[PDB]
């Protein structure tokens, strides 16, 4: 709507990208990032740090 | 120790074998943004 | 909007970009890295002296 992106859930309109971080619809949801660590994959590695 | 490996985050990729995944991609990510929004956080993982 | 030999430089507030039309639309803000500067300086009120 205009220059702002809006949402609608549970009977209410939620303006996005305007509140505090990681709070979706009043509830805290986590964030995570998974990335494979495969360098020199023919060799058996011990992941140390 | 003996060796190191740097990993960059250019997006997220799936459907590829773990043995042949690429370090510049992430296998899975929840509530992250790799684009500069509200700050100069382009190509850098940031909160949503 | 500024007319030039190369095209038409216009700033779209809705999309938060600085475009250039030369037959094909090109987002100069994204190409040269100015998305945040424009996304933080946009408003709905039209220009007036």
């Amino acid at each position: 709507v205009s220059s702002e992106f809006y949402a609608f859930k549970d009977g209410k309109m939620w303006e996005q990208f305007a509140g505090d971080y990681n709070m979706f619809f009043g509830e805290y949801k986590p964030f995570s990032i998974t990335f494979v660590a495969n360098a020199e994959e023919p060799n058996d590695k011990i992941f140390n740090t | 120790a003996l060796k190191k490996e740097q990993h960059f985050f250019k997006g997220m990729q799936r459907d590829l074998s773990v043995s042949k995944f690429n370090p510049e991609y992430a296998f899975d990510a929840q509530n992250i943004r790799i684009t500069a929004r509200e700050h100069d956080t382009l190509l850098s993982v940031s909160n949503e | 909007i500024a007319e030039s030999p190369s095209g038409l430089y216009f700033i779209d507030n809705e999309t938060n970009s600085l475009y250039l039309f030369n037959g094909e639309i090109v987002s100069l803000s994204d190409k040269l890295g100015f998305r945040q500067w424009i996304s933080t300086h946009n408003v709905h009120v039209n220009w007036e002296p």
